[PDB]
């Protein structure tokens, strides 16, 4: 109950922590945390605004030691991908991880799929799927006023 | 609307009115499996109706997998007759359908974000826990799983009319949230 | 003279013993249950964090529940009224009375304070001779191993 | 790298897998349970409920019913009131 | 008082027939026959668990299944056994498994 | 190969039963005679109470009665089924196919019901 | 096991036998046969004959044989 | 204190031994300190300047990490030794203008850039924005 309440408090304060992030600090599994989360929402007759890709960009990039320009590019890429519906049904955390990977690979500070998955709580396979979905539209997703250490046409393909 | 939900699973409960020996039923029945350590019931399966029935020592049985009410009742009767042939005084008492599950497609993508924003009081959308959106219809007590692909799954219905009414109620909302 | 370091070490050993006891209790619970335990979840960071923070904030030393015997006045808000006051507060020395102070009066200016403690600087009132200030060139040894 | 996101802890999943593999204890026949209880009675005069549950490998409630049917519990002034396998 | 799996086989049947012959001749008591059967079961279980290190595969269609007392009683039809060295075809087979 | 395994099994069996024979006090010649014979033998229904409305809802019941077909004895490490197919993960075991005796250590099986 | 795991089954089997309505007494060996204790100890036989089957309040000695005691119990 | 006493305390703390019968041993060997850091609402770490701590009523504390080695024995002639590197255990308040303070080695111009008085002698702690001096 306490872990689910902590998750709900983060969502209500507008700095959501993923269920995996809460589980990493709670002995309670993510499954039970989600069960208690839904039960608490029903009991309190309250609601939490749907999370977005930009809700985790700051934390993920800061934990990855990525520059502010890289963080901005990742946020723009994720928001543009969601707007264009390039990743329909994909989890916002997975989309954010894929966008962070794209921006990091396009910037000098390059972070591996394993690293991004470790910080974001998303498997490298899921990051690969999302990055494959968003890769074709990389030049459109990237911000107009962005400096590419590695040209967009030479981004990793996989 | 032009789309009718198709019943994918029907769950029913019946009472045989007689205490049963699960070990004997497992030993004699053709397709029965019993594992008291795992579960306290006996799981039997039949092909032509394509259904699985759990039989309890108290005499009550629960049949699932049937795609229609007639098929569910026929499969339950078959299981009861098998138990009777095994030497027990099995009967067919107070047969009832406890839950009905249906599936359908709206043939267009749906914006779950807008749907949940407009129907927060009924919609729970947690992609982390489940990609689909859980809509709890009120007037019919039906839970619907709506997916971005357009697939809609209705569950919790006791009668087919409930499934059809719930889908009819939800269809215009999904049309308004067409992507 | 117990400077910031030794005082902080005195706090740290108690708080670290509390940390080790807490992890022992958590691991004992899980082991008795029969399931392995997670070290990250077993460790309680608030023990050390809040212990040191509370001690520095309130001037009470020892655990919060042990405030009965906790020394008070070690930590004080730095005096920023003037630069000279700030320097004097940073070079201030305290002489607790306790039981030891009762046996011999420490308010008097002893001969041995020459060159170590300022002979003129001392608060007027109940604290005469108990609060002291270092001489300009006075130095307090930080300690080293006699190996 | 501390408190990295994880769906479930390694210890938790291992314990859950062990519990699932072992399964819940089943209700054995009264005759077999009684035979095991009487055979074990020879080893020691008295047994604790928990240790007897471990030995017999039966549900707590069912074992308590069987033990109530024949045996009784005696109040001991040294540790606590404990079950005595002797019905009389 | 053991697993008692391989008794209903050709080997166990031959052993049981020999024991019955000696019993008819009054050379061995039924308790001795039972003890011999128990020792044989233990020995064959150990021998199978130790000296068997060959892998095989098989495919087929399942016709019936039962599970009681932790004993699987599968009944398969049209089973093809594939091995690195040989292939076999059988119309019907009954698999009795325990653990 | 199979005969060699059988002879090794015979040796193990005699060694295992030696102590039992010594304990029960029966003469050791019984074991020799046992081995000799052992080798020789081998080589609108408103009212629903009645269930009689349906007849012949079962197949032949003598399948397990006969048991004359090939039989496989084994130990199962994991048997799981997903809505169509039974997957068998069975360890060391024996089989009697067309009279021939087969022995395997690890086997994998997929069947459709 | 020995001297304790055999008499309990005798008592239980006799109790179950009475419920069938068979008031006829039973012999020690006869009860042993149905209780699968034919290999019971030689001194256990005499111990049961002399102490267990007489001191118990549910065993009635009739014409040298043993029968249940439904008379003491309220029926 | 920071450089020697904390590490000596951690090293001298007896290893934690636990028995179930599986046996567990925990040993703490190395101590690490990061620069004073403040975590925003979103959870993004960032260096915490003393002026920022004073203004926002923060505590000038440095995260504390310890290297932990856990060895488990299950009476099966097997021993499993897993090491958690830099396990967070708490935050140590940092005396200003010390070797572990962000204003360490900074020139007077750098201090002016950081809005810190070069004549400021340091030697105190910022606890909830209050400059606390430890009296000898």
């Amino acid at each position: 109950i306490a872990s689910a309440c902590l998750y709900i408090a983060c969502r209500q304060e507008g700095v959501p922590r993923t269920f995996k992030e809460i589980c990493a600090v709670s002995r309670i599994s993510k499954k039970e945390i989600g069960r208690c989360f839904k039960l608490i929402l029903k009991a309190l007759e309250t609601s939490v605004d749907l999370i977005t890709t930009g809700d985790f960009m700051s934390r993920f990039c800061s934990n990855l030691c990525l520059p502010k320009q890289v963080q901005m590019a990742a946020t723009h890429i994720a928001r543009k991908a969601v707007e264009l519906d390039l990743v329909p049904g994909r989890s916002p955390i997975s989309v954010a991880a894929a966008a962070i990977y794209m921006a990091s690979q396009a910037s000098a500070e390059k972070r591996t799929q394993k690293e991004i998955g470790d910080i974001a709580g998303v498997a490298d396979v899921t990051i690969r799927q999302s990055y494959r979905l968003i890769y074709p539209r990389a030049p459109d997703l990237f911000p107009t006023d962005f400096k590419f250490d590695t040209p967009v046409d030479k981004l990793p393909q996989l | 609307s032009g789309i009718v939900p198709q019943l994918q699973n029907i769950v029913s409960t019946v009472n045989l009115g007689c205490k049963l020996d699960l070990k004997t039923i497992a030993l004699r029945a053709r397709n029965a499996e019993y594992n008291p350590k795992r579960f306290a019931a006996v799981i039997m399966r039949i092909r032509e109706p394509r259904t699985t029935a759990l039989i309890f020592s108290s005499g009550k049985m629960v049949c699932t997998g049937a795609k229609s009410e007639e098929q569910s009742r026929l499969a339950a009767r078959k299981y009861a007759r098998v138990v009777q042939k095994l030497g027990f005084p099995a009967k067919f008492l107070d047969f009832k359908i406890q839950n009905m599950v249906g599936s359908c497609d709206v043939k267009f993508p749906i914006r779950l974000e807008g749907l949940v924003l407009t129907h927060q009081q009924f919609s729970s959308y947690e992609p982390e826990l489940f990609p689909g959106l859980i809509y709890r219809m009120i007037k019919p007590r039906i839970v619907l799983l709506i997916f971005v692909s357009g697939k809609v799954v209705l569950t919790g219905a006791k009668v087919r009319a409930e499934i059809y009414e719930a889908f009819e109620n939800i269809y215009p909302i999904l049309k308004g949230f067409r992507k | 003279l117990d400077l910031a370091g030794p005082l902080l070490a005195f706090l740290f050993r108690g708080m670290f013993k509390n940390l080790l006891k807490e992890v022992r209790i958590y691991a004992q619970k899980f082991i008795d249950r029969g399931k392995d335990f997670n070290l990250e979840l077993a460790i309680k960071t608030r023990i050390i964090s809040d212990g040191l923070k509370y001690s520095l904030a309130t001037g009470n030393w020892g655990d919060q529940k042990k405030a009965h015997q906790a020394r008070a006045g070690v930590s004080q808000v730095l005096n920023r009224l003037t630069f000279a006051s700030t320097l004097s507060h940073l070079r201030r020395l305290n002489s607790p009375i306790g039981r030891d102070g009762k046996l011999a009066k420490p308010r008097q200016l002893h001969n041995t304070l020459w060159g170590m403690v300022c002979p003129a600087e001392t608060p007027e009132g109940h604290a005469v001779g108990l609060v002291k200030n270092l001489a300009l060139m006075a130095y307090i040894s930080v300690g080293s191993q006699p190996s | 790298t501390n408190y990295k996101p994880v769906a479930n802890h390694q210890y938790n999943i291992e314990y859950e897998r062990k519990k699932k593999e072992d399964g819940k204890r089943a209700r054995a026949d009264k005759q077999h349970v009684l035979d095991m209880l009487f055979s074990a009675f020879e080893k020691h005069q008295y047994y604790n409920l928990k240790d007897l549950v471990d030995i017999t490998k039966q549900p707590v409630v069912y074992l308590k019913e069987i033990l109530k049917e024949i045996g009784v519990q005696n109040v001991k002034g040294i540790h606590k009131n404990t079950w005595e396998l002797k019905p009389e | 008082m053991a697993y008692q799996l391989y008794r209903n086989t050709t080997l166990g049947n031959s052993l049981q027939e020999s024991l019955d012959e000696l019993i008819q001749s009054q050379q061995i008591t039924p308790q001795l026959a039972l003890q011999v059967l128990l020792q044989f079961d233990k020995a064959i279980n150990a021998a199978l668990a130790q000296r068997v290190r060959n892998r095989v595969n098989f495919r087929g269609s399942l016709n019936t299944y039962r599970f009681c007392d932790n004993v699987w009683t599968f009944v398969l039809n049209d089973v093809e056994f594939r091995e690195v060295t040989e292939l076999i075809k059988v119309d019907k087979v009954k698999i009795v498994a325990c653990d | 190969t199979v005969p060699k395994l059988y002879r090794s099994v015979i040796e193990d069996v005699i060694n295992d039963v030696r102590d039992i024979f010594l304990d029960d006090g029966v003469d050791e010649q019984v074991l020799m005679e046992l081995k000799t014979l052992w080798e020789n033998k081998l080589m609108g229904q408103v009212e629903e109470e009645p269930l009689n409305s349906e007849d012949d809802v079962s197949d032949e019941e003598g399948q397990e009665l006969f048991d004359t077909e090939n039989v496989v004895v084994c130990q199962y490490d994991k048997i799981h089924r997903s809505k169509n197919k039974w997957k068998f993960h069975l360890k060391d075991g024996i089989m009697n196919l067309n009279g021939r005796d087969y022995i395997f250590s690890k086997a994998i099986g997929d069947a459709e019901w | 096991g020995y001297k304790f795991g055999v008499l309990a089954k005798i008592v239980n089997y006799m109790k179950t036998r009475h419920q069938r309505g068979d008031t006829h007494p039973l012999t020690l060996d006869e009860i042993l046969d149905e209780t699968q204790h034919l290999d019971i100890g030689l001194k256990q036989k005499q111990w049961l004959m002399t102490e267990a089957l007489v001191n118990n309040p549910k065993i009635e000695v009739i014409d040298g044989k043993y029968a249940f005691k439904p008379k003491y119990n309220v029926r | 204190f920071i450089q020697m006493s904390v590490q000596r305390i951690v090293e001298d703390a007896p290893p934690i031994d636990l028995q179930a019968p599986p046996r567990y041993l925990l040993k703490f060997e190395q101590i690490y300190l990061s620069k004073p850091t403040h975590w925003e609402r979103d959870g993004a770490p960032s260096p915490m300047m003393p002026n920022e701590a004073r203004l926002r009523n923060l505590t000038y504390s440095a995260p504390l990490y310890v290297d932990i080695t856990k060895t488990v024995i299950k009476e099966g002639e097997e021993q499993l030794q897993t090491q958690h590197q830099k396990t967070f255990i708490g935050k140590i308040p940092i005396m200003l203008r010390s070797t572990y303070c962000l204003l360490n080695g900074l020139t007077d111009r750098d201090l002016c850039e950081l809005n810190e008085c070069p004549l400021d002698p340091g030697g105190y702690f910022i606890i909830n924005g209050s400059e606390k001096v430890l009296i000898a």
